[PDB]
């Protein structure tokens, strides 16, 4: 599936989003347009043998498993598959795990590159 | 901090029945809060997270739902294993915080205590002390006074009183009153009596000694 | 399975370090972050801190620099240190993992001036059941432990949440037999202090 940034930003603020440790929902948004275009089937091969997989291209090296990926970790206690449905409840459950670390947003190089320091209030304008 | 208001502060129910929690956000949370459940001599235990989502091993009779700033925990057929206390705690903000907690008890028919009174052992009056215990047990519903006589005349000072939690297996609740007096003080008088008054009667329930 | 449990001192006093260890069993160590808790009586819950792998941790404002949460990744282990405590620190600490499905037993950690002074044991004796107890008088920390017949009477039995008064504990336990079964047979209640590595039994006669 591949959301509109409004189905997107609804879907995110129902699943807690809007304000989960001090990220405004436009942060959240802006991560996924960069990360996915929005697309929950969004997939892709790094050189290291991992997948990112998602909306928000979540690595199987540490947060879930795909089966096929050395030495990896599974932080998420998920499969991989399920970052791939239309329902993305279990990707911002696992992104909520993910941005509880230290690192925050930082985990996704596509925010920070692209979204971090810009008005991001934006990405939520008429929805 | 975001605070937490859990109602109400505590319920009885007859197993069975369906009870719904409440817990109140003073801020706006999403769906980032949590049902937590603790027993007696026991950890926490989660029940339901994200405000909805089950948790593996946890009865189906559990559920949760709401958003933003009101939460419902509902627990459809209560059992007697049920009773303990009931936390909800967000996650939305750093620090994490917990609700006050809503006390679950089983309710039960109403029962008199069984009283018992004693006198000080030998050994202690030989190290110098004197103490009178009374046993107030297996009463409902928990609400009970104590009064001590020495020959007749009340004591307010002295006293040292001790409930139970809840029985697990009659739903009854106990008390302990010890009246610690020394040795020259409590050979002075000749009567002891320990006096118990609960809801069940109107007359006390009384039980004496003499030396 | 992940399975959690709390070590260290149960007494500790003021303006000195609370420390605490939990020892994790598994392989999640290193892939999970990791929590500490405490109840203070009141039923109050106060979520202290908690560390993630990557090294960074968050501490509750309310603890004031006095909290440190560290992991020793090659022991599988990690540490809570709570610097110049008070009477007010005086709680139940728990060790959990950050989602909440694993929890340790939990630690009763007292802080006070007070000396360890061991139990004095008391008995007490006067339609079919008869009521006996024993009075567990003048100690300190808590927590004491009885039994009656060392666990062979299980039933009918009320021990009571000890009382503090002029920095002492008190507490008693009832026992309820049936009367052909006593004075016949003997009745003997087990008082164990294990801060002051003391045990005794008294039996109950008339
Ligand atoms: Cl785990
Ligand atoms: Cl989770
Ligand atoms: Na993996």
């Amino acid at each position: 599936k591949v959301y509109s940034r409004c189905e997107l930003a609804a879907a995110m603020k129902r699943l807690g989003l809007d304000n989960y440790r001090g990220y405004s929902l436009g942060n959240w948004v802006c991560a996924a347009n960069y990360e996915s275009s929005f697309n929950t089937q969004a997939t892709n091969r790094n050189t290291d043998g991992s997948t990112d997989y998602g909306i928000l291209q979540i690595n199987s090296r540490w947060w879930c498993d795909d089966g096929k990926t050395p030495g990896s970790k599974n932080a998420c206690g998920i499969p991989c598959s399920v970052l791939l449905r239309s329902d993305i409840t279990e990707a911002v459950r696992c992104a909520k795990r993910i941005v509880s670390d230290g690192n925050g947003m930082n985990a996704w190089v596509a925010w920070r590159n692209r979204c971090r320091g810009t008005d991001v209030s934006k990405w939520i304008r008429g929805c | 901090d975001i605070v937490l208001t859990q109602s109400p502060a505590t319920l009885s129910v007859t197993p069975g029945n369906s009870v719904s929690l409440s817990c109140r956000a003073s801020q706006s949370i999403g769906n980032n809060l949590h049902w937590y459940q603790q027993k007696s001599h026991e950890s926490p235990r989660l029940l339901i997270k994200y405000a909805s989502q089950s948790i593996s091993g946890i009865p189906s009779r559990f559920s949760g739902s709401g958003s933003g700033t009101d939460f419902t925990l509902s627990i459809n057929s209560v059992e007697t294993e049920d009773f303990g206390m009931y936390f909800c705690q967000q996650s939305n903000s750093w620090p994490y915080t917990f609700g006050g907690g809503t006390k679950l008890e089983i309710k039960r028919a109403d029962a008199a205590p069984t009283v018992s009174i004693f006198p000080p052992s030998s050994e202690q009056l030989t190290s110098g002390g004197a103490s009178v215990v009374c046993f107030l047990n297996n009463f409902y519903p928990k609400d009970i006074n104590v009064k001590w006589k020495i020959d007749g005349s009340e004591r307010q000072n002295g006293v040292l009183n001790s409930w139970t939690d809840q029985d697990s297996k009659d739903s009854t609740y106990s008390m302990s009153s010890t009246l610690t007096l020394t040795k020259d003080e409590y050979e002075r008088h000749n009567s002891y009596t320990c006096e118990a008054t609960h809801k069940t009667s109107t007359s006390p329930i009384v039980k004496s000694f003499n030396r | 399975d992940v399975q959690l449990q709390e070590s260290g001192p149960s007494l500790v006093k003021p303006s000195q370090t609370l420390s605490l260890t939990c020892s994790v069993t598994g392989d999640s160590f290193t892939s999970d972050y990791w929590s500490w808790i405490r109840k203070f009586p009141g039923n109050r819950l106060e979520y202290m801190g908690y560390v993630s792998y990557s090294g960074s941790t968050y501490y509750n404002p309310s603890l004031k620099s006095r909290i440190s949460i560290t992991r020793d990744t090659s022991k599988n282990q990690y540490y809570l240190d709570l610097n110049s405590v008070t009477t007010e620190d005086t709680a139940t600490y728990y060790c959990a993992n950050w989602d909440g499905d694993y929890w340790g037993q939990g630690t009763l950690v007292t802080v006070s001036a007070a000396k360890t002074t061991p139990p004095s044991v008391y008995p007490l004796a006067p339609n079919s059941m008869v009521t006996l107890g024993c009075l567990v008088k003048g100690y300190f920390p808590e927590p004491v432990t009885v039994t009656w017949n060392s666990g062979s009477l299980s039933s009918g039995v009320h021990t009571f949440p000890a009382v503090l008064q002029s920095d002492l504990y008190t507490l008693s336990s009832s026992v309820t037999v049936p009367s052909s079964t006593w004075p016949s047979e003997t009745v003997t209640c087990n008082v164990a202090h294990p801060a002051s590595s003391t045990k005794v039994d008294k039996k109950i006669v008339p």
